[PDB]
């Protein structure tokens, strides 16, 4: 009877349905959870409206009170459980926003990693859902920077690393090869000499499986830029567009050291990657030397 | 019958819902197809009776639903309206079926129409001659039989229902009041008849009592309806109920006279009536010109006269007005050949000149119907069923096709799935009659109908109806269908149903393949490395991946499946999705080439074996070899990069530490031996396969016998591109491996051997590349 009568006005304004739910506080299941909890979760899913129910952050500050806050207590637990059911239904962005309301950055940062890692792996096109996810993630990052909100430092550093990675790929896709270059050496993941390979090894075990996957694309763009540099220098002789031959030769020698170190590390990584990636690594590096 | 029990019971099990009509609609079609199974396509009439019977059972089903609806719910008012449209389509079935069975009988009997004779015997000879001779009146008679069969079906048991309408006291109120006037101290100041005559009041102008006259009017509804239907047995029934045996007598003034007792003893052949009937109808004609009647008598005898103006008042329906058209024209005709057959041309009856000389045709039926300035008939005229059935009568094929055109212009929302099916049966019986309608309109209707049909899915339904199409369209639509059939159970079931009901599935799968090829394609570049900033899976990529299943399901499609799979392997690699290539290789069996070879052998025929199957064998093998050498090089590269351990180099330590160093050195011995053995085996195998793909077919690659630009110029372009792409680095990697293995003597002979223009392998290296190989030979 109750649930059918709720059906009579499910899409009505929120708090109205809330007093209906309020009667269901006394009711629950001895086989698990409460009908109250399940219904509030499902209906707020249908709602996608929160600033009145749980309240809202002014921008990111204190949570302004919600409607249920007046008649109910300890609403952060409801926040967490509801966003848990949301992500169980795959409602990732809204669950993340709800934990932003909850002040629980851990799952927020984890999930934004799983969100950005695929979209980061595509080209930089204006008005893209890649850009949407980028924007929400950078908003999260800026909020936590301003707030001093600190997760496990491993995840924090990896996330700042990722953000710098998007900066890199944006430069690459815009064709600002020099800017992307500067970005990568300040990212200091550039093994110019063979001695940086074991440093890259040390960096590797710091990584989770997902970024371990994405290192392949990272090094792909890397060798792309490297080969462009070497070929452009080779095409620039001393009688064409300047760039004297001695400087080009010395820089190409340094670059060849870098490329051979890159291939050595690519071979001596500890977990298996794509054989296509391996072959392409080797064949652009032969083009390099 | 079980059909009625099923109707009521499923009405109970179905009323919970709110759209039972379409559920029953789909429920109809399996019966359609089963019936097509049990009976042939020359038995279309029995098909029509089974149509009507089953759709009548469903009529009853919707009646049961609508009546089981509680008051105050028009949610099933839609159900009742659809049920109404259902009865309209039913009567359309009756109309067309009878009309064209009469058409068939006419076509059978065309060569003996019309007669001539002179009066020699009883006038029933005149009568049955007249009935047999003409067509126009014949179909008029049949359509009248239609309408009044409708009427009597509506009637049914009005007999048992009048059990409760009955009064058998003649003018009881006038009776009792004149009795009390004669009976009491005080009479009444009220005028009444002294006579019981059916014309006692109006002849005497004297009043009658309201209850008297109004139970009269009530029985007038009863019998008026009964005879507008002509329900004559019930007519004499009601007469002999209420004691109007006078009126029952009045009923007989028109039915003619006969007798045939020219045989045997004095026995009844016919005694029926008074032969004064021609003049008696003339008398009724003039009584009509006299007017002053009740509605009922006015209508009945203006009917018995076919008097148009005094028949105007009572008939206002579309059915009533067309009915009256037929009645009037049938009468005028029938009396015309009465006077024609019975020899006379002098005065024996009087009628107005225009009535005598009015001509009659089936065109006039609908011209009158249209020209009716009565808005009831006018609005009924625009109703679809009416237009449909009057086109049925008229055979106006151009008007029908244009009208269907405006229907489809409005779309399919006005033409529900059952409407589309009904127009479909329309066209079906057209064809089984060898009558052909306009084909683009037909295919438009059918495609919209099949759109419906697929909205209601049910693989068992689709194939026969699709079998009615232009070939390209039928192929495309069964493709759209079966590509959703993705679970092997109903998949194979759909294949058996398709092979049973037409449109083989194999050509369907191929057509899916080339349509997929037509939408999307992969990269092509014989220059080093595929251009991209970031790369990943595409919708086109997945579509090309997943079009394959349709071919791979059928074991018989293996040849073309392999051909297109190798082509898409080419697209994989040239679009830099070798991972897609390897996944598809894992998907496809490794013995497919041998299976195809064995199958072409098993037919005991190998002469018609073209270059093509054996080519497909070569592509499959060449992709296998190139990919395998690829992961072999990668495996050797990863293995060499994984040393067992470095030698222990710690200095002075403890005795237990010395034992630990000895254990470390022994472990180093085993690991180094195993790792080096594997490394050298991998090195040897890698160079072996390098030569195999570098010294294959005169050092060729992807090479094939048929590179015809008549078959595919793009195939040749792709293949030369593949060689120009893959050859350079393959040679350079061989140079690097041999140099690392200190095989510089092999580098010098291998670097000097890279010109095979026999199988397109001598013009794949470039100026900068040949410079690079010059420096490689220089390092060696």
């Amino acid at each position: 009877l109750l649930m059918l009568y709720t059906r009579k006005f499910e899409p009505t304004d929120p708090r109205e349905a809330l007093q209906y739910f309020y009667f269901l506080r006394n009711e629950k299941d001895n086989q698990g959870e409460s009908m109250f909890l399940r219904c509030v979760s499902e209906l707020v899913i249908e709602s996608r409206e929160f600033d009145m129910l749980l309240g809202k952050l002014e921008k990111d500050g204190s949570r302004k009170p919600g409607a249920i806050d007046k008649f109910t207590r300890d609403t952060k637990t409801i926040i967490n459980k509801v966003a848990s059911v949301a992500e169980n239904k795959g409602l990732f962005e809204e669950a993340a926003k709800l934990y932003d309301l909850a002040k629980n950055p851990d799952k927020v940062l984890e999930l934004t990693n799983k969100l950005l890692s695929p979209v980061v792996s595509q080209i930089s096109a204006p008005q893209s859902n890649r850009e949407r996810l980028k924007n929400m993630a950078l908003a999260i990052a800026e909020r936590y920077k301003s707030q001093g909100v600190s997760a496990e430092k491993s995840i924090n550093s990896t996330f700042y690393l990722l953000l710098d990675l998007i900066t890199f790929f944006d430069e690459y896709h815009a064709g600002h090869i020099d800017l992307s270059f500067d970005v990568i050496e300040r990212l200091k993941l550039v093994p110019l000499s063979q001695d940086s390979v074991e440093e890259r090894v040390a960096a590797f075990r710091n990584f989770s499986d997902e970024i371990r996957h994405n290192l392949s694309e990272i090094l792909l763009a890397t060798m792309n830029i490297l080969f462009t540099q070497y070929k452009r220098l080779k095409g620039s002789g001393p009688t064409t567009l300047g760039r004297p031959q001695r400087v080009q030769e010395d820089k190409d020698s340094v670059l060849r050291s870098q490329a051979r170190a890159l291939i050595t590390f690519a071979g001596m990584i500890p977990y298996r990657m794509s054989g296509d990636t391996n072959a392409r690594l080797v064949q652009m590096e032969v083009l390099m030397n | 019958s079980p059909s009625f029990t099923e109707d009521i019971t499923l009405s109970a099990v179905m009323l919970q819902e709110e759209d039972p009509g379409e559920a029953a609609t789909m429920s109809m079609y399996p019966d359609f197809l089963k019936s097509f199974l049990e009976h042939p396509s020359s038995a279309v009439f029995e098909l029509i009776e089974q149509y009507e019977a089953t759709c009548n059972t469903q009529i009853t089903l919707l009646k049961k639903i609508v009546k089981r609806v509680t008051p105050g719910q028009q949610k099933f008012s839609k159900t009742a309206s659809i049920l109404w449209l259902l009865q309209q389509e039913m009567v359309t079935w009756r109309l067309i079926a009878a009309l064209y069975r009469d058409r068939i009988q006419s076509a059978l009997e065309e060569e003996n129409m019309f007669e001539i004779a002179a009066p020699n015997a009883s006038e029933k000879t005149i009568v049955d001659k007249l009935f047999q001779r003409d067509t126009l009146v014949r179909q008029s008679q049949l359509v009248v039989d239609w309408l009044e069969s409708i009427a009597k079906d509506e009637v049914g048991d009005f007999s048992d229902n009048i059990e409760y309408y009955a009064k058998s006291v003649y003018w009881e109120n006038t009776l009792h009041t004149l009795k009390q006037r004669s009976m009491l101290s005080l009479g009444s100041s009220r005028p009444l008849v002294s006579e019981l005559d059916p014309d006692a009041p109006i002849r005497q102008k004297l009043p009658l009592d309201d209850l008297d006259r109004e139970d009269d009017i009530r029985l007038l509804k009863y019998l008026f309806t009964l005879i507008r239907a002509g329900m004559t047995d019930e007519a004499q029934r009601l007469c002999k109920r209420c004691g109007q045996a006078w009126r029952a007598a009045t009923l007989e003034g028109w039915k003619l006279y006969h007798d045939a007792n020219i045989n045997g003893g004095t026995e009844l052949q016919a005694v029926e009536g008074n032969p004064y009937r021609c003049v008696w109808k003339t008398c009724c004609w003039r009584m009509a010109e006299d007017e002053q009647f009740n509605k009922y008598e006015r209508a009945i005898y203006a009917t018995l006269s076919g008097n148009l103006k005094q028949l105007l008042p009572v008939c206002e329906s579309w059915e009533d007005t067309v009915w009256a058209h037929f009645k009037v024209m049938v009468d005028s005709l029938v009396e015309q050949e009465i006077r024609a057959s019975i020899i006379s041309f002098n005065e024996a009856n009087e009628l107005p000149r225009e009535y005598l000389e009015a001509n009659w045709t089936l065109d006039s039926v609908f011209e009158e119907l249209q020209a009716t300035d009565k808005k009831r008939v006018l609005e009924e005229n625009r109703e679809h069923y009416h237009i449909i059935q009057k086109f049925v009568i008229l055979a106006d094929v151009d008007g029908l096709m244009d009208e269907f055109s405006e229907w489809l212009s409005n779309g399919k929302n006005l033409l529900l799935g059952h409407l589309l099916r009904f127009m479909t049966h329309l066209l079906l019986f057209f064809r089984t009659l060898g009558l052909q309608a306009k084909e683009e309109v037909s295919v438009e209707v059918l495609k919209t109908y099949i759109q419906r049909l697929i909205n209601e899915k049910q693989i068992e339904l689709i194939a026969f109806y699709v079998s009615h199409l232009p070939q390209e369209l039928a192929i495309s639509q069964y493709a759209v269908f079966l590509e959703n059939i993705t679970d092997p159970d109903q998949r194979q079931r759909c294949l058996e149903l398709a092979k049973e009901a037409g449109l083989d599935v194999a050509s369907i799968t191929k057509t899916v393949v080339e349509n997929t090829r037509k939408k999307d394609a992969g990269e092509f570049a014989h220059h080093d490395f595929a251009p991209a900033l970031d790369s990943g899976t595409s919708e086109e990529d997945r579509a090309k991946i997943d079009v394959i299943d349709w071919l791979v399901f059928d074991p018989a499609q293996r040849a073309e499946a392999l051909k297109q799979s190798n082509a898409i392997m080419r697209k994989f690699l040239a679009s830099k999705k070798h991972e897609a290539a390897k996944e598809v290789f894992a998907k496809i069996p490794q013995d497919s080439i041998a299976e195809i070879y064995s199958q072409w052998e098993e037919q005991a025929m190998d002469s018609a074996l073209p270059a093509e199957d054996d080519n497909a064998i070569r592509e499959h093998l060449c992709i296998r070899a190139y990919l395998e050498s690829h992961e072999a090089f990668n495996e050797w590269f990863k293995h060499i990069n994984s040393p067992p351990q470095k030698p222990t180099l710690v200095g002075q330590a403890s005795f237990t530490e010395k034992v630990a160093h000895e254990h470390k050195e022994k472990k180093y011995e085993m690991d180094f031996g195993i790792w080096k053995g594997h490394l050298d085996a991998l090195t040897s195998d890698v160079k072996e396969k390098i030569y195999n793909v570098l010294l294959f077919v005169d050092g060729g690659w992807m090479v094939d016998v048929r590179e015809d630009t008549e078959e595919d110029p793009e195939r040749s372009h792709q293949m030369v591109l593949l060689r120009r792409l893959c050859l350079p680095m393959m040679c350079f990697l061989l140079h690097t491996v041999l140099h690392n293995t200190k095989q510089y003597k092999d580098c010098l002979r291998l670097a000097d051997i890279v010109s095979s223009e026999n199988q397109k392998l001598y013009t794949v290296f470039s100026k900068t590349e040949m410079r690079n190989l010059l420096q490689k030979l220089r390092e060696s």
